[PDB]
């Protein structure tokens, strides 16, 4: 397309200090264009919190967010930035840079987000799952204890890949990730082959390989 | 096919009380020129953005242009409130147009002070939208009749600007020119 | 890329008038204006005239209201210019050029001018009529520089009008040639010559030979050269 | 807090003393930027003059002209306004856009007390117009030439 | 600011028919002079940044075929879908730009619909290094259902728990639209041990009764 | 109107240096309003420069112009053996005037002009007329002075000069001085002495001959 627009990659802090984004636009003709921003909670809808022109830095506020987020623009290099000057428990979600020529015009063109969070780390584990006694039986593992997003789930090294389901991670009570995936197998290969579930985790760089058999 | 070389690349801008109208139809208009100028600093449009207009066509392009200080630049835009924007040329609500101005400090001064360009200082009233008032009677502020000179309370409302090629980074004086795309019921619609 | 094209070099008597074209293309013609501008043989340009595209309405020279008219067509994109009254001073060169100057629309001062010109045409006028060439030879005298070059030339007068095909043993002879611009006389006719240097050593051992070919009077005539 | 300038224009101390007991502006303005010291002063109601200096009003404040109140309060001609703003401080060669002196105000409207009092403090006897002129010839010019020896003498 | 509304928040369509959503605002929308609504209509599908649909109310975004449709007016207006595809299952939303700012919809999901599924229920306790942590975590996982109603409930020895079970649900499945949930419930090493008999009580369409798999630990 | 005039009528310069062409108004005149054309020998001009500081369609950049109030300069920067010809300066503020032309010309050392003479043979008998004729080849520059003598007398009125343009290979000229009078005259008067005076000459030099030889 004639306007490309781009973001900073995903990034969380603890609470209390301030946060940086940005935005960038490239292409031909963006002289005239605005730069809005929005924000979605996990598993919601869309909400404004402001606007901004790149050349004389005129800005919009919702009438919500007035205080708590600070809206800049450089011509320079001709991009828009975020500040947070106090971050809070929920300002865990995902921010979208849009951008839009003129005022009152369709939010057109969009960049591709960036999500932030708060919490503690810590590395995962992981447990598996055999069933017995037939048809098909079921097997799978779940990895416990994990932060942040995600982890990449692997069977046989991919060499299966029908019967997949691996569960969207969800926070417990405590704050922590727990996850846990299965397939469906015939019972007639039961005690020939291995499965093996493959975890890696990039914030922790850990690669888990976990075997899984009947239990006798 | 709309001589837009003539409203945009012309000599002699008049100033802003004596704006200069400028009528234009029956063509067809190419944006692209418009598109990627590379050297408008401030182009800005309101309610009908002008990447998408291509498709859409109706008469009343009215268009207008003119030479202004710096900094006010930002002043020419509709529910604004200002000196020259309530004073000399203010644009009504519910805007549909698109401002578009650009720097000309290297041939529009010279040194010394280009006393050329006036513009109004005060006015008993303020103006309606769209509406030019010329005049340079003199303006009685106090209870003394004065008919034709000056006095301690008979004062020249239009005043002098001052040019200078070395003036502040908002001093130097741009050239504007504002478009204004609107509709009429009325058939025998040209388009562009 | 537009392209622009003037007709051919034209010749009149005293007292007549002229009429020129020129044709654009590659461009919307009904967006510029036209522009015509003159030289004289060996002197600077001067301004003829300016003429819109759309409303008809122009603006001619001061100095040249009553011997030029200017017209304009749409429909093949052409501007013709007619010349009245002319004298036997105003033999000279002509241009048309897209002017960016004064706007074809409303007519009003911008920035830029004449950008793009045609290939130029030729006017003269004279009381004479056309007239075969006078040729004459000038072979190197007696004297001849026997340490250094002796000079050939072949000369032409009363010939009318410019130009003459003048080459030497039809092209045999490529450097060293000099062929001279015409020059007027109290008569009002034309003179030219061409000439060569060569050394002593061909004078005696060679012999050459001036052709010339003058088309409008469609004649042509050949001279040898014989040492003297 | 427009309140406070028509209360100053009609000379209702009492409406200006309880407005400005209760928060009123001390520099609330109109369109025109004139200032509720010049309204007092081209009404001569000195209490509220004083008053308004009590606070802390802009003594050096100038309107979309330029207008000073001690250019006003001398073309009025009220005597005790203009020497009280004077000992308070406000400037005496203040020339307005039109560049007129309070000496010049003085010498036009004949009133003469103004000239010296002014000059008490070092008024500028330096005054150009549009012809540089000073407030020597303009007082000759009123048609009262017992101004101009004095400013010829006083210097 | 201006208000907004959807219906509905979800849908339920077979493949190949017509879908319909309503968003109406809370006062008019329509600008005097340009006689077109200021609306916009957006699909988003999951893990994606949102790409217009449709703007200026009834007009269509360069790179969409002509399978959707809006329409309406005044303060309340539709668009349609025909002829659907299994690709077309995202998340649209319905948002004006009349003037600063601008408020969305709540949303709208929308969901191919098919015949009832058997789902298949499976309970399992953790292994022992999970008991020597200190924790246990014993899991019921119920699978390829539909619709997606399903009730879940477990049992310590023929007894109820309160707030201990947590509920995972994965979303529309590319094959046949059967989802897979799990419910997870944690607790202490002791208390595992001080109780014999646990049980999972399942309830769905697709079962003319609850479902029940129960098991004593250590056999 | 306005007068315009740029001086020098030449600038012959050295191919390899730069070039800074100056034109000069009367009046004040806008720094908007001029513009500056090329014109090759026997070929069309063209537009160089426009806005006294921006550039036309596909113009090499070693061409700039500059100035202001009355005085206006364009800079060539770079002289190629391509960028001779005349150049114009041009107003439109009031009207329209044309300036006067600038030739550039190429330098070189100085040059030893040839000479040859040639009295009509009796193919001018044939006619009523009589013509003689002075060539001179490969001088430098345009500037030279000929001259003829009847009987050691120069008769005014009967002369005519004609020289070429710059040479492509060697850079000089070659110039005919031609003597025309009726052929009653010729036979009357017998020495007749063309004479050459140029500073390419170290000395003035005098050819004489007469109606036998
Ligand atoms: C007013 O004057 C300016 C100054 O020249 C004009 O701008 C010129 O507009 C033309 C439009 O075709 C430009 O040509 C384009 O150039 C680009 C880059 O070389 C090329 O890729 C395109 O295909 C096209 O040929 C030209 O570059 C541009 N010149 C400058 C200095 O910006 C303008 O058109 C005039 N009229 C108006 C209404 O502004």
């Amino acid at each position: 397309t004639q306007m490309q627009l781009v973001q900073s990659g995903t990034e969380v802090k603890k609470p209390g200090e301030s946060l940086k984004i940005s935005c960038k636009g490239s292409g031909y003709g963006f002289i005239t264009y605005w730069i809005g921003w929005v924000r979605q909670m996990p598993g919601k809808g869309l909400e404004w919190m402001g606007i901004i022109y790149p050349g004389d830095s005129e800005t919009r506020y919702s009438p919500s967010f007035q205080g708590q987020v600070t809206i800049s623009a450089d011509k320079s290099i001709n991009t828009a930035y975020l500040q947070w000057s106090s971050l809070k428990a929920s300002d865990t979600a995902i921010y979208y840079c849009a951008g839009g020529s003129g005022i009152s015009t369709p939010m057109d063109v969009w960049g591709q987000g960036t999500t932030v969070t708060v919490a503690s780390t810590k590395g995962p584990s992981v447990f598996p799952l055999a069933p017995s006694s037939g048809g098909t039986a079921a097997l799978g593992c779940l990895v416990k204890d994990y932060f942040p997003e995600p982890v990449t789930v692997s069977w046989n090294s991919g060499a299966l890949t029908s019967g997949v389901h691996t569960f969207p991670a969800v926070l417990q009570s405590s704050g922590l990730y727990s996850l846990s995936s299965v397939v469906t197998v015939p019972s007639s290969s039961l005690g020939t082959q291995t499965y093996i579930c493959n975890v890696n985790h990039k914030p922790s760089n850990t690669k888990v390989d976990k075997k899984v058999e009947p239990k006798s | 096919l709309c001589p837009f070389g003539e409203v945009f690349n012309a000599t002699r801008f008049a100033s802003v009380y004596a704006w200069n109208r400028k009528r234009i139809s029956n063509c067809v208009a190419d944006y692209s020129v418009l598109y990627n100028s590379a050297s408008f600093s401030t182009f800005k449009c309101y309610g009908v953005s002008p990447t998408k207009l291509n498709d859409l066509c109706f008469t009343n392009v009215y268009a207008d242009s003119f030479v202004i200080r710096g900094d006010e630049v930002r002043q020419i835009a509709p529910g604004q409130t200002g000196k020259i924007a309530d004073y000399n040329y203010k644009l009504p609500d519910d805007f549909t147009g698109c401002v578009i101005a650009w720097n000309s400090n290297n041939l529009d001064s010279k040194v010394g002070g280009n006393y050329n360009y006036l513009y109004r200082l005060f006015r008993k009233s303020n103006l309606k939208p769209f509406e030019r008032d010329i005049s340079t009677e003199i303006y009685q502020a106090g209870s003394t009749p004065c008919n034709g000179v000056e006095g301690f309370n008979c004062y020249f409302p239009l005043q002098s600007y001052g040019f200078q090629p070395t003036n502040g980074v908002g001093y130097q004086p741009y050239r504007v020119v504002v478009l204004s795309f609107e509709l009429l019921h009325a058939p025998a619609t040209v388009c562009g | 890329q537009v392209q622009l094209v003037q007709s051919g070099a034209e010749v009149k008597k005293p007292g007549a008038s002229v009429k020129v074209s020129c044709k654009a293309s590659g461009y919307p013609f009904t967006s510029y204006g036209i522009s015509w501008v003159r030289q004289a043989p060996g002197q600077g340009l001067e301004w003829m005239g300016w003429i819109s595209t759309y409303n008809g309405n122009t603006n001619y020279a001061q100095k040249f209201q009553g011997r030029v008219t200017m017209t304009t067509d749409t429909s093949t994109t052409t501007g013709y210019m007619e010349l009245r009254r002319l004298r036997s001073d105003d033999t000279a060169v002509y241009y048309c050029a897209r002017d960016y100057t004064r706007g074809a629309w409303f007519g009003e001062s911008l920035i830029g001018g004449f950008d793009n010109w045609g290939q130029g045409t030729l006017v003269t006028v004279s009381s004479a009529s056309t007239k075969g060439p006078s040729v004459f030879p000038l072979a190197p005298s007696s004297k001849s520089t026997s340490g250094g070059t002796a000079a050939l030339g072949c000369l032409v007068k009363d010939y009318f009008p410019e130009p003459v095909t003048v080459s030497w043993n039809s092209g045999a002879l490529t450097s060293g040639v000099h062929t001279f611009p015409a020059v007027l006389q109290s008569s009002g006719l034309y003179s030219l010559s061409s000439v060569v240097t060569v050394p002593s050593s061909s004078l005696g051992t060679q012999t050459y030979i001036c052709n010339v070919n003058h088309k409008p009077s469609n004649t042509k005539v050949d001279k040898k050269v014989e040492p003297k | 807090g427009k309140k406070l300038l028509e209360a100053a224009r009609a000379g209702q101390d009492d409406e200006v003393r309880i407005l400005m007991a209760n928060g009123a502006d001390v520099n609330a303005c109109d369109p025109s930027g004139i200032t509720p010291l010049h309204l007092a002063a081209d009404k001569g109601h000195l209490e509220i003059v004083e008053v308004l200096l009590k606070y802390g009003a802009d003594v050096n404040a100038m309107d979309v002209w330029g207008r000073t109140p001690l250019h006003l309060a001398a073309f009025t001609g009220h005597l005790e306004i203009v020497e009280v703003l004077l000992k308070y401080g406000a400037d005496v060669n203040a020339c307005d856009l039109n560049g007129y002196t309070p000496l010049h105000l003085a010498a036009g409207r004949g009133h003469l007390e103004i000239v010296e009092v002014l000059l008490k403090n070092g008024a500028g006897v330096n005054a150009q117009d549009k012809f540089g002129k000073t407030a020597f010839d303009i007082s000759i010019d009123n048609g009262n030439e017992d101004l101009a020896e004095i400013l010829q003498s006083s210097s | 600011d201006i208000q907004l509304t959807q219906s509905p928040d979800s849908l339920a369509v077979s493949l190949g028919e017509r879908a319909t959503i309503n968003c109406k605002s809370s006062q008019s929308v329509l600008y005097s002079s340009i006689n077109k609504n200021y609306l916009a209509w957006y699909q988003q599908k999951p893990g994606q940044p949102p790409k217009l649909l449709i703007y200026w109310a009834s007009t269509r975004e360069s790179g969409v075929p002509d399978r959707f449709s809006g329409s309406g007016s005044g303060t309340d207006f539709t668009l349609t879908i025909s002829s659907l595809q299994a690709e077309d299952v995202a998340v649209y939303y319905c948002q004006q730009y009349y003037s600063t700012p601008y408020t969305f919809g709540q949303g709208t999901k929308v969901e191919i619909k098919r015949t009832v599924a058997a789902p298949s229920v499976f309970i399992f306790p953790p292994s022992d290094e999970q008991l020597k942590s200190g924790t246990a975590s014993v899991v019921c996982l119920l699978n390829n259902f539909y619709p997606r109603e399903a009730k879940v409930q477990w049992k310590v020895d023929n007894a109820l728990q309160s707030g201990n079970s947590q509920e995972s649900v994965t979303e529309q499945d590319s094959k046949d639209s059967t989802y897979s949930l799990s419910s997870t419930l944690t607790l202490s090493k002791a208390d595992y041990e001080k109780h014999k008999v646990y049980a999972c009580e399942v309830t769905h369409q697709g079962l003319s009764s609850p479902v029940t798999k129960s098991f004593n630990r250590g056999e």
